[PDB]
This record gives C-alpha cells, structure tokens and sequence, in this order.
C-alpha cells in the first residue's frame, strides 16, 4: 500500500501504519 | 522532503521508515 502517491491524509496514514508503536514526524514544509 | 518523495512522486517503504522515530 505504500507503492503509490501518497498525499495529506493518505500520507499520514501510511507513516501511521508503519510505523506503529514507535511512531513519526510528518514535515510538509521541510 | 516527504511531500516530493511520496506525495508528487511514488513512495516507498524504505523512504516512510526515514521518518519513523
């Protein structure tokens, strides 16, 4: 599922799931 | 940064866990 354009919440999601339990920064800007 | 590597062109495993903690 992470094969793709990933955009917005889509792209948020994705980080979610992978990275599970130890989670993420997501960073739009930089 | 992300947006260019996974929102304007395809992502990938190895480039999401780049942003994992």
């Amino acid at each position: 599922f992470v094969n793709q354009h990933l955009c917005g919440s889509h792209l948020v999601e994705a980080l979610y799931l992978v990275c599970g339990e130890r989670g993420f920064f997501y960073t739009p800007k930089t | 940064g992300i947006v260019e590597q996974c929102c304007t062109s395809i992502c990938s495993l190895y480039q999401l866990e780049n942003y994992c903690n």
